[PDB]
């Protein structure tokens, strides 16, 4: 997905 | 002071790198009633770009970040949800929805949809925060809702979407986005930023017109 | 290799709100050998815009941030030097004069002063980091000198010169942003040393500007 | 100049  | 997050309980879901930093910025400015959900242990791949240190390495997230966080100021409130999002327990369920900013920091699109199916009983503000994966850009998204946009968050992203990230990359982010959150509270609404860092740390923003 | 932090001895003078963010976030990249001087104890007041916790209160800062960075990596080797500067022991000094990378992060004028009378015996990377009264900006300077230049460095500050409004009281978020645009300094300076200052502002749409311009419109 | 760190 993003980085978190 | 129903404009202060300083007032509210906050729910942080994602303990990983972003979510950690937040954490701890806000419990530093007096964020002190929190939540933190995280099923994951954290390894010591993490600590690079991590709040905690080697002594929290093969610790669940949430219960290592909490205990760090009460560390950090008398007042500090803050508690750990050692299970995935959402919780099986309805004694749970109603625990999470005692807070009143819900905070997802873990880049997971699943987590996305979960936001939007859970049933949160009444109108929460909602933030959803993640980096790209070399830590280039933020995407920022926030809503007032009963229920979580899934569909308009997603969108966002997608419209929006030079090394590996560091320590110093992810720490900027955590800054701005700790104050992207207090802006969003302050006057809650329906609300997109997409941010970008240049090389020498500098910042560059593109809101969305809604 | 040669313009590598992480390859570099690096001593940060000043354990305070900003110095304490900087070496942490320097030895999370790898700069393991680090050195930190602060003659200060921590107090609770330091506790809303500091890397420790309320374990270190009452500790001096540079023993308790050294042993907070200590725990970060297998490999580090961060040393305290629990005094003032310049330390009065010829042995201290001499320990002091084995870095590399010299980062003052006091905002005190008197620390300058001593940065340049002290005797480096070599040419050193001396940086200076400091942000204005309520964060809205950030002080950058470097060189690469032999002695401290006071002189320039204060030339160029002087030139210079709800609560998360950048016109507001510094808090966390808004040091942990200096401290990140700063180790970003530190780490482009020791890359490509040189004589160099930046003046950083954040904005309150949440952007952050440098004086002279560089990147993007 | 006033600075602070």
């Amino acid at each position: 997905g993003r980085f978190a | 002071n129903a404009n202060d997050i300083r007032s509210k309980k906050v729910l942080i879901i994602g303990a990983g790198s972003l979510g950690s930093m937040i954490a701890e910025n806000l419990m530093r400015i007096g964020v002190v009633s929190q939540g933190i959900l995280d099923a994951d242990l954290l390894q010591t791949g993490n600590l690079s770009r991590h709040a905690l240190t080697m002594t929290s390495v093969g610790h669940n997230k949430a219960a290592a970040l909490v205990e760090h966080l009460n560390r950090i100021l008398p007042d500090a409130s803050a508690r750990s949800f050692s299970c995935a999002f959402p919780p099986e327990s309805e004694v749970a369920k109603n625990s999470l929805r005692q807070y009143d900013v819900i905070i997802d920091c873990t880049g997971d699109d699943g987590v996305l949809k979960s936001l939007a199916a859970f049933d949160w009983k009444s109108e929460k503000i909602f933030i959803s925060l993640a980096m790209t994966w070399r830590a280039e850009g933020l995407f920022a998204f926030a809503a007032s809702e009963t229920s979580f946009p899934v569909t308009d968050a997603s969108s966002r992203f997608n419209a929006s979407a030079v090394f590996p990230a560091r320590a110093d990359d992810v720490q900027l982010w955590a800054a701005v986005g700790t104050k992207f959150i207090c802006r969003v509270v302050s006057a809650p609404g329906r609300i997109y930023e997409y941010f970008k860092q240049m090389p020498d740390g500098t910042v560059e923003k593109e809101p969305h017109e809604y």
